[PDB]
């Protein structure tokens, strides 16, 4: 997507440790953030709104 | 260098225009032409309480 | 005192009530738009333009403009003067 | 496209919620003061009575 992106471009380092944290979709990060499994979600304000 | 997707459906003239959560970055506005964007979007972070 | 409500665009506001502790925006923003670098309609500038802001918009550049230029607080916000009348009693 | 999102807004005065000399004196009037000895000397008196 374009988060991924403009992660990539910006801080390559910080992309390379949350690849191994990736998510399918957006509920499944959701729930995860709901349990202990995620402590953050980074996606496009409007959704996240 | 192949564009797959909603940006890969317009770029070979699959498709004249794609509306849907498109964000507008460099790459995609080189590629292919954007309209105003008509609602606010953007990276954010979203965390449990 | 002597306009009671001044309609203004959102970024000068939040400045100015930033800058100015008398004066406070009220929020609930409407009418959102965005500022844009108007010129000609037939300009060979106009792709470039609108790439190279995209592209600052991409990077921080304009996080940087935003935290140097206006984002700043001076004064954003019980007192002695509200219990000054008891020890006047 | 647009560098600075923002919308139209409303700006007003701060309104200080500055206080005076009687910011106690406000929940009784003044002939009250006169009505409340009135309350206790009569009292006193026939008391000591």
């Amino acid at each position: 997507g374009s988060t991924e992106r403009n992660i990539r471009n910006n801080y390559p380092y910080m992309h390379q440790y949350m690849t191994r944290f990736n998510q399918r979709g957006v509920e499944d990060a959701l729930v995860s953030l709901k349990t202990g499994k995620l402590d953050a979600f980074i996606y496009d304000a409007a959704v996240l709104n | 260098n192949v564009w797959n997707g909603m940006i890969g459906e317009v770029v070979y003239q699959r498709a004249v225009m794609a509306v849907g959560s498109l964000t507008i970055n460099e790459e995609r506005s080189e590629v292919v032409d954007f309209s105003v964007p008509f609602v606010e979007t953007g990276i954010s972070v979203m965390v449990s309480r | 005192n002597k306009l009671h409500a001044f309609i203004w665009d959102s970024a000068v506001l939040e400045f100015e009530a930033s800058q100015k502790c008398d004066l406070v925006t009220t929020g609930e923003l409407f009418f959102r738009s965005g500022f844009g670098i108007g010129m000609r309609k037939d300009s060979p500038w106009k792709q470039n333009v609108s790439l190279s802001i995209l592209k600052s918009h991409e990077n921080g550049f304009m996080e940087d403009l935003d935290k140097t230029w206006v984002r700043y607080q001076e004064c954003d916000s019980l007192t002695f003067e509200n219990m000054a009348g008891v020890f006047m009693l | 496209k647009p560098f600075k999102y923002q919308g139209l807004t409303i700006l007003v005065k701060k309104e200080i919620p500055r206080s005076t000399l009687d910011s106690f004196m406000q929940p009784f009037q003044s002939t009250l003061w006169l009505l409340v000895g009135l309350s206790v000397h009569v009292v006193a008196v026939m008391l000591y009575l």
